[PDB]
RNA sequence: AGGGCUACACACGUGCUACAAUGGCGCAUACAAAGAGAAGCGACCUCGCGAGAGCAAGCGGACCUCAUAAAGUGCGUCGUAGUCCGGAUUGGAGUCUGCAACUCGACUCCAUGAAGUCGGAAUCGCUAGUAAUCGUGGAUCAGAAUGCCACGGUGAAUACGU
RNA sequence: GCCCGGAUAGCUCAGUCGGUAGAGCAGGGGAUUGAAAAUCCCCGUGUCCUCGGUUCGAUUCCGAGUCCGGGCACCA
RNA sequence: UUCA
């Protein structure tokens, strides 16, 4: 439960409760569980602290919660420091990955306040 | 991004101009056109005037502006907001 | 200095990108891993060329159409 | 009809098919495990970028033959939709006629 | 600061013999370094001063003196006796430590650095410049901070001439573009 | 030759995916059609999560290619929840083709994976294999549409009446 | 000087024995019409005149004022 | 209720 400083759920099959990490989707979830070597749909509650330790030294290979936090931080700050098209889209709150804007792209756009 | 097998791409005019640059002084920028060109080592340190479609606006090459293309720093539309 | 009015004033090392020990008696309070010292920095030398990092030009010359 | 663009098209196509098979053996250098990955397929892209852009199998437009209409081309007849319909209703086109099913 | 002893031996060992002086007292020397952020736009936001002076408290080692305007003007809407700017006077080993920090871990970290000026002098050897990418100093976390305010920083010298200013600066090698 | 026609405080019209248990995903396996193809389609076969790379037959064709149709069914898992729902949003690592993928592409891989809890006034379409859904292909095509055109699987509701 | 009345949205105003901001108007967006009207759907819009004490809790209770109005007032 |  406690692994990576986060508090993944109990009675939720491990192959999915592993994915609760900000830095591990299903890919790293399945990969770490295979590298450690435990059955698939076991609930996290049935996993001992030594199993948590194996998972700990295994996720110590992938990027983790705070690692990915600082990584995305440094990447966007890199785009900024460059001050490119991507960085300016970022800083001004617009789509970045090359989409249309006039009507759609509401996530990058914001709400309809004015 | 570009196919790795093809490696990078850069047009020979800017290539040779910036070679001359790294050779014999660089106090002046380059008035290129090829916005798509891959930033190379021998362009670092200059203040290249990259084309925006109408102007060749300056941008200083930094060790972080290496894995990029020239136009990435010359905006193409004068945005002002509403 | 007036007592109990200024930030902490411990001494710190020039924890540069290569670790050239040039101590700083500063306010940062931590051995901040910086880039700027005799070892590993540009204008700690002329005709600047940062030797070898992950950085950009390293991996660029690693792909490079090698 | 702005014949200048039709002449553009024929010029580009003729030049491309005259330089034909040259850019072929230039680009083939770029996809194969030879060339030391640093010298020959590297100078090949320089050769290519020096080659005319007006002589590529892609920079053309594929305009019609009747009046070089930009849009609505049809490779099967080299005409715009308009003129292929005209020829159909004239009977010019063998086998063509209004169909339903 | 090692830079002070660097002075005490090498800078005199250079300057006495260059300007063929007849006294060590006659040797030009630096006495104080005043850093300043004349914010001015803090007339609207009172908290910007505390936001601003925080950099002096960080970049310099001393809690800054917030400077109050001298005349209520019409051009900038300011009232007299108003928290307009901030300053820090650094002398002693504080000055020398800060100048070491500057010229070593912050100055070369300037981005796009063609170099300093070779003419920033009052006519009496007291050099004065100003930086704008202040985070070049490792003293700023530059990630929780608000803005990238610069400053203007003067180095008051006893050198009564600009040539002597250039010399005393190139002593610590002072990029000089 | 670059640029934009891809701008974006903003309105409106289309269409796609959703907001999920007739449902999310894994395993197993089967039932279609309509096509298209010669600088094109590309077999088989190895490798790369994978885009694809390589090798590269046959096919101007009821013969080779795209070729898994999907929706289906069996078993399983999820267990009514910003969910194991979504998938937009960004970050990084590629593949493709193009002289050239920044502005300004498709695809692939990793991680956050968001508003979204059936929608207001209103308003649209549909009378039978029709809508509703599910997938398939072709032209435009150097690449590149949820678009257009065409295809086939499931497959209903109510018509009293003006 | 006495008694009374009030201030509430961007305008017209409600209600208070304390559990809490409404409606009209209004503006903006939309819906309907062949087009706009009215209409309808929406959104916006409050530190309830001001300050201060009272009670688990205030526009509402109180105090202390800002104005404005009504009526009545001392003969330095 | 109106257009004009
Ligand atoms: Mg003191
Ligand atoms: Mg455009
Ligand atoms: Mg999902
Ligand atoms: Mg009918
Ligand atoms: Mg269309
Ligand atoms: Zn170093």
């Amino acid at each position: 439960a406690r692994i990576a400083g986060i508090n993944i759920p109990d009675h939720k099959h491990a192959v999915i409760a592993l994915t609760s990490i900000y830095g591990v989707g299903k890919t790293r979830s399945k990969a770490i569980l295979a590298a450690a070597g435990i059955a698939e749909d076991v609930k996290i509650s049935e996993l001992s602290e030594g199993q948590i330790d194996t998972l700990r030294d295994e996720v110590a290979k992938f990027v983790v919660e705070g690692d990915l936090r600082r990584e995305i931080s440094m990447s966007i700050k890199r785009l900024m420091d460059l001050g490119c098209y991507r960085g300016l889209r970022h800083r001004r709150g617009l789509p970045v990955r090359g989409q249309r804007t006039k009507t759609n792209a509401r996530t990058r756009k914001g709400p309809r306040k004015p | 991004p570009r196919s790795l097998k093809k490696g990078p791409f850069i047009d020979l005019h800017l290539l040779k101009k910036v070679e001359k640059a790294v050779e014999s002084g660089d106090k002046k920028p380059l008035r290129t056109w090829s916005r798509r060109s891959t930033i190379f080592p021998n362009m670092i340190g200059l203040t290249i005037a990259v084309h925006n479609g109408r102007q060749h606006v300056p941008v200083f090459v930094t060790d972080e502006m290496v894995g990029h293309k020239l136009g990435e720093f010359a905006p193409t539309r004068t945005y002002r907001g509403h | 200095m007036k007592k109990d009015i200024h930030p902490k004033y411990e001494e710190i090392t020039a924890s540069c990108s290569c670790g050239n020990v040039m101590k700083i008696r500063s306010t940062v309070g931590h051995d901040l891993n910086l880039d700027v010292c005799s070892k590993c920095h540009p204008f700690f030398t002329g005709k600047q060329r940062d030797v070898a990092t992950g950085g950009r030009v390293d991996r660029f010359n690693k792909r490079f159409n090698i | 009809a702005k014949q200048s663009m039709k002449a553009r098209e024929v010029k580009r196509v003729a030049l491309a098919d005259k330089y034909f098979a040259k850019r072929a053996e230039l680009k083939a250098i770029i996809s194969d495990v030879n060339a030391a990955s640093d010298e020959d397929r590297w100078n090949a892209v320089l050769k290519l970028q020096t080659l005319p852009r007006d002589s590529s199998p892609s920079r053309q437009r594929n305009r019609c033959r009747q009046t070089g209409r930009p849009h609505g081309f049809l490779r099967k007849f080299g005409l715009s939709r308009i003129k292929v319909r005209e020829a159909a209703m004239r009977g010019e086109i063998p086998g063509l006629k209004k169909a339903s099913w | 600061a090692k830079l002070h002893d660097y002075y005490k031996d090498e800078v005199v060992k250079k300057l006495m013999t260059e300007f063929n002086y007849n006294s060590v007292m006659q040797v030009p020397r630096v006495e104080k370094i005043t850093l300043n952020m004349g914010v001015g736009e803090a007339i609207a936001d009172k908290k910007l001063l505390d936001n601003a002076a925080a950099d002096l408290a960080a970049i310099s080692g001393q809690k800054p003196l917030i400077t109050k305007a001298r005349k209520s003007v019409a051009g900038f809407k300011i009232r007299q006796g108003y928290p307009i700017g901030c300053k820090v006077t650094l002398r002693g080993e504080r000055m020398w430590e800060f100048f070491e920090r500057l010229i070593t871990i912050a100055v070369p970290r300037i981005r796009d650095f063609r170099g300093l000026s070779a003419k920033s002098f009052d006519g009496r050897g007291n050099y004065s410049m100003g930086v704008r990418e202040q985070i070049i100093f490792p003293e700023i976390d530059y990630d929780k901070v608000d803005r990238v305010r610069g400053l203007d920083i003067t180095i008051t010298t006893t050198a009564k001439s600009d040539e002597e200013g250039r010399a005393l600066l190139a002593a610590f090698d002072f990029p000089f573009r």
